[PDB]
This record gives structure tokens, C-alpha cells and sequence, in this order.
């Protein structure tokens, strides 16, 4: 295997000080292994940014610069202390839950990382920042092979084969061919078994600008997909890895991420006079019309989606019409309620 | 190496000038260079009319061959901080795009012109690292290519494979320069020109903004087509004229019959020339809304009158003035076109009618005879004097005040 | 080549479990060899019939039905080697006109076995080729999956969406409309090359053509014959594509 480094190694010590001081992230290790076992969740675990930091300064500024060499020696300190903590050992069940990688999240302030897609520059290249746009298109969910398992008639030995490629770790690896050895050393013929093989889901998005602020590819694996969908506001963070001018700006997202106030609502619902001062409030700029407005608190409101037993469902919304003269407090009264409402779509 | 003894001067050349070019007891350069670390903007403005009274050597050299002092003042600026970028200002005359010939190739040269399209940000290669794949050797690779757009030949010394961790890349656009069409002739057409940026000099105009760009006429191997890198993107008794004229009280009868004085009588149809033509004030208000300052005049009547003769002497007086008909143009014609690229497989957008005549009057004939689908995409221009296409996975706003 | 090779003791031993299905072989074998019936469906309402039996005796047996749940790919190559192994007798007397499919291999083997007998005095097949029979493996019922706790998804009709990354090489079942029916189209599986010099048939499985023969009497000689390849000799069986969107193969019966 690879030799560890002087570096190499004194970072996989930090990380596990870092999970041992802080218990609320050693007790959601316990949260998951237990709840999968007597099912039988995902193997993410969301680090908040604001403990690492007040943790070690040094170990907070590597993980947003050359984040490469940061998040390996990361996994494998999680993937240490999860067998180590699991006290039931498993005699027919140890080679297929003992096989996936632990992997992290990032959640919290990244002060200036968090750019747009338009401003950003190859200035971050290789680091780890938070991009956020609408989804705009999104690829077919295909698998990738990361290690096969053979097996040999003649011999009765296993053998493994592990297929690095550019979007698998953050690391520059040598881009294996994916070519199943046929062959032995021995000139014995193998067979590969698709049911110990390792398997890993990918697909990849397209996250452009938002309009209300003025294209890059964001390749989502393991758990993260068939989570965005063609017209929703994501933030995924992960790190701007430039592979192929030709180089094409592909991002490794990690995570995806789609009293007071109460008591003065119940106060002014007290009057008999908070259907004609609500209704005065939706256009103040539109002179009169007092019956038109009051048409449109109701319509934003909705009525009851009455359900009956057989399936038979009931509408509830209220459809409104205008017609008349153009320019009479219809065109510009319809950019109001887009402005209004929680969700409008200007057709 | 006679040309290792030559850089030597060439740079210390250049240190010495920041550290002694003053302006009215002031230090420019020096004041402009230590307020950029604050900024963190690496990047100096340096007018090319500042080393003509410096030395007389240095300016020669500098618009010689580019090739070869840009990159040296790169080296220059870092030093006197401790990669920054250049950025050229001149000031002389301005050389038309019809005007390039094979004399002014490797030359500093200044342009003028409208932005056609922008296209996408794209990765530069400059710090490249390989690694063999038996003993492994790492090495590292200084591309010094600064007159180059793509890997024209990448140097591969092939069992080597470039390690894009731990590699340096710079910021590229491609930018689409037109000649202004107060300079082109009747009865022809206004070419274009591919221009590339770099660093800060990505995502700075818009498609639609006439601007001086400086920058050097090269070419390259794709019979080759010619490329300009951008490097820096930008009298008293005629003043007294307009002054004076503007106080004369007819004015507004002296303006009226010299537009178009062929056709005789309608006083209250040219009248409403001179208000077209000057336009109201574009208010812009805080809270996010853009008012319409321009005038919209539809002419309806007879024929025989000099419809098409009047359109014409608008074209003619207006600077910034495109002629299009009715039936002659479609939605790739009035509007901003998605074209591909038959070479880079890339979606290019095109500027149209009302988006190259950004800021002027749109003379259109046979407003009658027009299409359905074409009648769309003008009622959205004359109300919130924009342009959204959303085509092709392209989704850009253009700003249409015509 | 010494870098990441690990050893996965894996508990599934394909030593022992080869003996196991012997054992639960041992009526529709009969009529494999009568050329009466092409297509061998192993039910896996038997194998959990045969598992109850075999548990109240003091035996401990491996988990036959998780194991093909897991990798059901690798135990079409497992059955088929036991049935092959314990074929009994054709009943039925064989003609010389019926099938002429086996009336040539029946002479190819004939002359390959005096060729072989006359070299050894003078000095003194695949496995696929011979296979005419397509297993096929009928998931559990409704009834039988209600006594069985363990792992009953093979017997839950899934959808296409479902279909996750760890369901690869497992016997699932899919529901579903089958769209664009495809036609009938013979696809190959051992293609044999016949020399012209030599004579010699190499066979070649498929999961590129030979060219240059591979025997021993065209390496002594220096004479590299050139390999045709023989459409008579090369055993061709049933493909059709079939869309539910998820492609379908349908192979053999």
C-alpha cells in the first residue's frame, strides 16, 4: 500500500480528538449504526463549520484551501471510530455492512466562499466553496464500478480489482482502464461476481445563476441522487475540481441543501374591522377599487380541499377574471401579487 | 545569451519608473499599486501615454513586439509589492477594424466598438504539473504562452499525466468586437472580430456597450483567422457652439424643417422628429424599477407620402440608427439569435436589429405586413426595454432602449 | 501488483454448496435428454420445501435462498454443472433424422475420439455447447414468502424507480407495461473456427475474430493456416430486446 506520511498521519490523530471532545457528534455515530441494525439512514454525518473552527485555527483554513488532502484523512478517522464502537460482533454478517466508506458534510457560515456561478473565478480552483443556483437540468441515474470482486475456478482464491477515476476521490489518481481482467498471473481464467462487487450511483446536474441576481455542472454520487429537481433553489457545497481551454468546471458537491409574531396575529384578528384594512394594504398605490381588492385576499387565502372517503377530491382555489379597458388597475395589479404571495410564477 | 543580459535591464527599467513618475507633486502609480493590496485587486492601470515622456526607448520597444514586455512588466510589478496584471491605456488615434492589415500584426493596436455576445468562463492553463507513470517523476511545466488562446502544442516530454490538483489556472473569455456603423459604407456588410480576456478582465462589459478596448492584432492556426487579446478595457470652441444655439429661441422651427426638406408641409409630423431623437431622462429608481425614457412615434397613412424617405433621414442623422423592414426580418433578426458553432460545438448568441442599435432609433418599414410569432418579442422591448430569451439552456437578459 | 489485493473470507463457500444442490436434484431431468423439453425452470418454492426437510434433521445447510437473491448470475453456472454431471440415459431410442443439430455433433465427437485414440497409439469441448437446455430460476409465491422472514423482497413485485444501487445482480422483479417489442434474433455464444490446412475447430466463447490457428500441427510446420469461421459448427440461441424505461433480454424458450 501507499506509505503514510509524516503529515499523513498526524492528521488522522487530530480528527479523531476533534470527534472525541465534542459528544453530540460521537453520539450520532451510535444514532445510525443502531437504527440500521434493528431495521435490518444514510452514512453522512453533517459537521458544523463553527465547531471545527473554534476547535483549531490551522485545521479550519486547510479545509477551505487544499481540502484534497483534508477530507481522506477525514473519512478514515470516522470509519476507525464506528467499528470500534459497534460492541455486537456479527459472525454470518461481517463482509457486506464492513465495505462503505463513511463519508462528511459542511454546513455553516463560509464567509467569502459563498460566490455565484457568474463570479466564479479560477482564483478557487481545488477549494472548497458554496455554490448556489436553480437546478436546471438533470442526468439519467447510472452506476459506476469502483471495485470488482473475481473469483478463480482453479484455485479457489479471491480476487479484488479497485478502479480509480477523476470524480471518485479529490486526489490525482492513475485513470485505471475499466477492463475486467479475464486472466490470471497463472493463466487461470476468472470470474467476476456482480454480487460482491462495490457499486456507487452518479448523476450529473446543471446549476445555473438565479434571475433575480444578474452554467456550471455539479456531479452528485453515492446518496445524492434523484434529490434535485428541474426548478428548486439548492446550495450544494463541494469542491472545484477543473478536469479535461479544454477543462471542463465540474464541481464534487458533498451535501445538497434545498412567540412574538404569534401573539400579534391573535391581537388584531380581536376587530371587526380586519377584512377592509387588510385589503386597503395589498395596493396602496391603486386608487380605489375596493371590491377588486377584496377579491384578492380571499383568492390568496385558499379555501378547503374537502377529501371524501371514495377518492373523489374537491377543489378549493378561487379562479378570478378581469375584463375591461387596458391600463385600469389590472396590469400593474398583477406584478403585486407576484411580490406577495410565497410562490408565483409571471406567465 | 545575449538575451539574458537584455532582460536584465528591461526589468529594472520598469521598477524605477513607479518609483519616480510623479504628476503635480503626486505619485499615481505609487498610490494606485499600494491601495490594490488593501482592495486585493491584482491589477494596475498604466497609461501608454505616461512612458512616451519617460523615455522615449521604452514606449518603442513596447509597441515593437508586446509579446515579449508585457510579460516582463508582470515580473516588475510583483516585485515592487513583495500574478499582477497589465492593464494599457491609450489615448492616440483610433485605427478603424477595416483598417487591419498585415502591418500591424504583433502590434499594439486601439479598437472601438459595441459588444456583440459574452460567452462562458473558461480555464487556462499556466502552472501545468506531470507525473511519469513508472518511476514517477513530477515536474513542473511553465506555460509562457501569452500569444496563444488554446493548447497549441502542449510541450509533453508520451507517459506523463497532468495533475490538475496541483496546477494553476487563470480565468479566459471570448468576447465578439463589432466596427462602429458610423464608419461602414452603404451597400456592405460590418464584419466582426474574436477577442479573448484574462483575469480580471472576464465579465466586465456587457452585449450592448460601446467601449475602447487596446489591445494586440495576432493571428493563429485553427489561410488562418486573426484574434485580438484584450489587455485593457476602458474641444473648447465647440462647446461654446452648442451653448449658444441653445439659447436662440427658434430653435425648435430651425431643427423642424431641416429634417428631411424634401418632403413639403407636416409641421406636427417632423416636430415630433427633434423630441424622438433627443428623448426624455432615464430615471432609475431606488427601490429596483426602471422607468421608460424613450419616445415610440407609429406613422400610419397613405402611400405616396415619402414614408421610406423619411426613415431614411432618420437613419442618416441619428449616430446610432439600424434600418430593418417588416417581412425582411424574424426572430433572429429583430431579436438576439442562438447559433452553434460548427467548430467549438458551442452555443454563441448573436446580436440583432434592436439589440446591436443599443441607445438609438429603430427605423422599421411595413409594420402592417409583420408576422404573429415576430409581434411578441416587440411589445416586450417598448415596455420594459428588455429582451428575455430563455432558449437552449441559455437564459440572458439584454437591455433593449431603443 | 502487491499493493490492494485483500483476501474477503467470504462465508459463501462455493466448494460445499456445490454438493447441496446435487443432493436436492437427486421427472424433468428425464425429459431433457428425450428432446421433449428445452427449458429447465428451477422453482424457488422447492428449494425452500427442501431447506424445512433438511432442518429438522440435524443437518446444517447454507442459506439457499439468500445466497441467490445476492448473486443469482453465478448460479446459472453452478446448476448447470450438477445437471450436466447426473444426466441420466436418454429412454427414447435416437434417430438419425430427428434434430439434425445433434446428428452433427454426435459425429464430431465420434471423429474427434478416434483422432485422439489413434495419436496416443502412435506415440505409445465447452461446457456451453453442450448445454441445450436454458435454465431459468421462478421467484417465490404469495403463500411461501409469509413464512419465510428473511429477506422477502423477491417476492414484492418492485418498480423501475425502486431499482437503487444495491439491487445489482439480484433476482428482483419488476411490474410494469412491456413497450416496443423487439423481433426475434439469433445471437451466438460459441463460435468455432475451422482451419483449412489442419482442420482444426477452435472454439471460442462469447461473454474480436481468431485469425491464427491456435493448434499444433500449424506451429511445428510454420504454416499459420487462416481460421473460417463455420456457421454450422458456432451454437446460436434466442435474443430479443424488450423495454418496460428499463431494457429487457429475453433469452432462450
Amino acid at each position: 500500500f501507499f506509505a503514510p506520511d509524516a503529515v499523513f498521519g498526524d492528521r488522522v490523530r487530530r480528527f479523531q480528538e476533534f470527534l472525541d471532545t465534542f459528544t453530540s457528534y460521537r453520539d450520532s455515530v451510535r444514532s445510525i449504526q443502531v437504527y440500521n441494525s434493528n431495521n435490518a439512514l444514510p452514512h453522512r454525518i453533517i459537521i458544523s463549520l463553527d465547531d471545527l473552527r473554534e476547535f483549531d485555527r490551522s485545521f479550519w483554513s486547510g479545509i477551505l484551501v487544499e481540502p484534497a488532502y483534508f477530507i481522506p484523512p477525514a473519512e478514515k478517522a470516522l470509519t476507525d471510530l464506528a467499528d470500534s464502537m459497534d460492541d455486537v460482533p456479527h459472525p454470518n454478517a461481517s463482509a457486506v455492512s464492513s465495505r462503505h466508506p463513511w463519508k462528511l458534510s459542511f454546513k455553516g457560515s463560509f464567509g467569502a466562499h459563498a460566490l455565484s456561478p457568474r463570479t466564479l473565478t479560477a482564483q478557487h480552483l481545488n477549494k472548497l466553496v458554496s455554490v448556489e443556483g436553480i437546478v436546471t437540468k438533470t442526468s439519467l441515474v447510472r452506476p459506476k464500478l469502483i471495485r470488482s470482486v473475481h473469483y478463480a475456478a482453479k484455485t479457489g482464491r479471491f480476487h479484488y480489482r479497485d478502479y480509480t477515476d477523476a470524480t471518485t476521490t479529490l486526489t490525482t489518481r492513475i485513470p485505471t482502464p475499466a477492463i475486467y481482467p479475464t486472466e490470471d498471473t497463472e493463466g487461470n481464467k476468472l470470474t467476476t461476481e456482480y454480487g460482491y462487487s462495490t457499486f456507487i450511483d452518479h448523476q450529473r446536474i446543471t446549476v445555473q445563476e438565479m434571475p433575480e441576481m444578474a452554467s456550471i455542472d455539479v456531479i452528485l454520487d453515492d446518496d445524492l441522487v434523484d434529490k434535485t429537481k428541474p426548478g428548486d433553489r439548492v446550495n450544494v457545497v463541494g469542491v472545484f475540481k477543473s478536469l479535461g481551454i479544454g477543462f471542463k468546471t465540474l464541481i464534487l458537491g458533498n451535501t445538497v441543501y434545498p412567540d412574538f409574531d404569534i401573539r400579534n396575529i391573535n391581537k388584531l384578528s380581536k376587530k371587526k374591522d380586519i377584512f377592509d384594512i387588510l385589503s386597503q394594504s395589498l395596493a396602496p398605490s391603486i386608487y380605489g377599487h375596493d371590491h377588486i381588492k377584496k377579491a384578492i385576499l380571499l383568492m390568496l387565502m385558499g379555501g378547503v380541499e374537502k377529501n371524501l372517503e371514495n377518492g373523489s377530491h374537491l377543489r378549493g382555489d378561487i379562479n378570478i377574471l378581469m375584463v375591461g379597458d387596458p391600463s385600469t388597475a389590472k396590469s400593474q395589479l398583477l406584478r403585486f401579487v407576484l411580490n406577495t404571495a410565497s410562490l408565483a410564477i409571471a406567465t | 545569451s545575449p538575451n539574458d543580459d537584455d532582460n536584465t535591464e528591461i526589468i529594472k527599467s520598469f521598477k524605477n519608473f513607479i518609483l519616480e513618475f510623479r504628476l503635480d507633486s503626486q505619485f499615481i502609480y505609487r498610490d494606485q499599486l499600494r491601495n490594490n493590496i488593501l482592495v486585493k485587486n491584482y491589477s494596475l492601470t498604466v497609461n501608454m501615454e505616461h512612458l512616451i515622456g519617460y523615455n522615449e526607448d521604452i514606449y518603442k520597444k513596447l509597441s515593437d513586439e508586446p509579446s515579449d514586455i508585457i510579460p516582463l512588466f508582470e515580473t516588475a510589478i510583483t516585485q515592487v509589492a513583495k500574478t499582477f496584471q497589465l492593464i494599457l491605456n491609450s489615448n492616440a488615434n483610433q485605427i478603424p477594424l477595416r483598417d487591419l492589415d498585415s502591418e500591424h500584426v504583433s502590434k499594439i493596436v486601439r479598437l472601438s466598438g459595441i459588444i456583440i455576445s459574452t460567452s462562458v468562463l473558461s480555464s487556462r492553463a499556466t502552472y501545468l504539473s506531470i507525473m511519469c507513470r513508472n518511476c514517477r517523476h513530477t515536474t513542473s511545466i511553465t506555460i509562457n504562452n501569452f500569444n496563444s488562446i488554446t493548447g497549441n502544442t502542449v510541450s509533453l516530454p508520451d507517459p506523463y499525466i497532468i495533475i490538475h490538483e496541483s496546477s494553476k489556472f487563470i480565468d479566459q473569455q471570448f468576447l465578439k468586437l463589432q466596427e462602429i456603423p458610423e464608419l461602414v459604407p452603404v451597400g456592405e456588410m460590418p464584419r466582426n472580430l474574436t477577442m479573448t480576456c484574462d483575469r480580471y478582465l472576464t465579465n466586465k462589459v456587457i452585449p450592448g456597450t460601446r467601449v475602447t478596448i487596446v489591445g494586440i492584432y495576432s493571428i493563429y492556426n485553427s489561410i488562418r483567422t486573426p484574434y485580438i487579446k484584450i489587455l485593457g478595457i476602458q474641444t473648447e470652441e465647440e462647446e461654446e457652439e452648442f451653448l449658444q444655439l441653445s439659447r436662440n429661441p427658434k430653435l425648435y422651427e430651425i431643427l423642424t424643417n431641416s429634417i428631411a426638406p424634401s418632403i413639403f408641409g407636416n409641421e406636427d409630423i417632423k416636430k415630433a422628429i427633434v423630441c424622438l431623437l433627443m428623448g426624455g431622462s432615464k430615471k432609475i429608481l431606488p427601490d429596483g424599477m426602471r422607468l421608460r425614457g424613450d419616445i415610440n412615434v407609429l406613422l400610419l397613412g397613405d402611400p405616396g407620402t415619402a414614408k421610406s424617405q423619411l426613415l431614411k433621414f432618420v437613419e442618416k442623422v441619428s449616430p446610432i440608427a439600424v434600418y430593418t423592414s417588416g417581412k425582411g426580418s424574424s426572430a433572429a433578426g429583430l431579436t438576439a439569435s442562438v447559433q452553434r458553432d460548427p467548430m467549438t460545438r458551442e452555443f454563441y448568441l448573436e446580436g440583432g436589429a434592436m439589440v446591436l442599435a443599443d441607445g438609438g432609433v429603430v427605423c422599421i418599414d411595413e409594420f402592417d405586413k409583420m408576422r404573429d410569432e415576430d409581434r411578441v418579442a416587440i411589445h416586450e422591448a417598448m415596455e420594459q426595454q428588455t429582451i428575455s430569451i430563455a432558449k437552449a439552456g441559455i437564459t440572458t437578459v439584454l437591455n433593449s432602449r431603443t | 501488483m502487491s499493493a490492494a489485493l485483500p483476501s474477503i473470507q467470504l462465508p459463501v463457500d462455493y466448494n460445499n454448496l456445490f454438493n447441496e444442490i446435487t443432493d436436492f436434484l437427486v421427472a424433468m431431468l428425464q425429459k431433457v435428454a428425450n428432446r421433449e423439453l428445452n427449458s429447465v425452470i428451477i422453482d424457488l418454492d422447492d428449494i425452500l420445501q427442501y431447506q424445512n426437510e433438511k432442518f429438522l434433521q440435524g443437518t446444517q445447510a447454507d442459506d439457499l435462498v439468500s445466497a441467490i437473491q445476492q448473486n443469482a448470475n453465478h448460479f446459472t453456472e453452478l446448476f448447470c454443472r450438477a445437471i450436466d454431471n447426473n444426466m441420466p440415459l436418454p429412454t427414447k431410442e435416437i434417430d438419425y433424422k430427428d434434430d439434425v443439430l445433434d446428428v452433427i455433433l454426435n459425429q464430431r465427437r465420434l471423429r474427434n475420439e478416434r483422432m485422439l485414440s489413434d495419436r496416443t497409439n502412435e506415440i505409445r469441448f465447452p461446457p456451453n455447447l453442450t448445454r441445450r437446455y436454458f435454465l431459468y430460476f421462478k421467484p417465490l409465491s404469495q403463500n411461501c414468502a409469509r413464512r419465510y422472514r428473511k429477506k422477502a423482497i423477491s417476492s414484492k413485485p418492485l418498480s423501475v424507480r425502486q431499482i437503487k444501487g444495491d439491487f445489482l445482480g439480484q433476482l428482483i422483479t419488476v411490474r410494469g407495461i412491456i413497450t416496443r417489442v423487439s423481433d426475434v434474433k439469433p445471437a451466438v455464444e460459441v463460435i468455432a473456427y475451422t482451419c483449412d490446412q489442419c482442420g482444426y475447430e477452435v472454439f471460442q466463447e462469447v461473454n474480436t475474430p481468431l485469425s491464427e490457428c491456435t493448434s499444433e500441427e500449424c506451429s511445428q510446420n510454420q504454416t499459420k493456416g487462416q481460421l473460417f469461421m463455420s456457421t454450422r459448427a458456432s451454437k446460436f440461441s434466442a435474443f430479443q430486446e424488450c423495454k418496460i424505461s428499463l431494457n429487457i433480454h429475453v433469452n432462450g424458450t
